[PDB]
């Protein structure tokens, strides 16, 4: 969510190479302190990642295969 | 009289063909009609 | 040598991976549950070796000093 553009937006915000970008930084660490909380609101982990969830799709790629079996037999 | 045609039917329903295992016909069959599908 | 030891045991270990993604099916939720602890002391390592029958009292104490 926030997390993910928010990223982004702070991403562009850089500018000038003199030591003036604090002045933009300190717009961009608050939403990071804020982050560190929303982070909070994302404590969770089913899944691990990849490749399970592609096991996962996998598993249902075989578990779909019998559709059309049976189904035909019913036909 | 209600067993008998709906025995009948519903071996003609989703068992469609009920012979059709054949019986050791119906073993790599089972394959054929399942894991041959892709 | 100046000792050395294994522990092995019955465990239970369970996980989400099958928890949700199995189920709803011929697909048991909680079985629950059961293992087989090889412990490799007096190295830090405490691996947990693969187990796979036929398995006799000596193969461990042979893959253990290899």
């Amino acid at each position: 969510t926030l997390l993910r553009q928010g990223i982004r937006q702070l991403k562009e915000k850089v500018s000038k190479m003199e030591p003036e970008e604090m002045t933009v930084k300190e717009k961009k660490s608050i939403i990071e302190i804020l982050k560190a909380r929303i982070a909070l609101k994302k404590a969770f982990l089913k899944m691990a990642l990849s490749e399970s969830n592609d096991t996962v799709v996998k598993k249902e790629d075989v578990r779909e295969s019998p559709v059309d079996t049976f189904m035909e037999n019913a036909t | 009289r209600t067993h008998n045609r709906q025995m009948t039917e519903t071996l003609e329903k989703y068992k469609s063909l009920d012979f059709n295992m054949e019986k050791e016909g119906d073993v790599i069959q089972q394959l054929k009609s399942s894991i041959k599908k892709p | 040598q100046l000792g050395h030891y294994i522990h092995i045991f019955v465990n239970t270990q369970p996980i989400s991976a099958f928890e949700r993604t199995l189920s709803s099916k011929r697909s048991s939720c909680e079985y629950d549950h059961f293992l087989l602890l090889v412990e490799w002391h007096h190295d830090g390592i405490v691996e947990h070796v693969p187990l796979d029958d036929h398995m006799d009292a000596q193969h461990l104490l042979l893959l253990i000093t290899q």
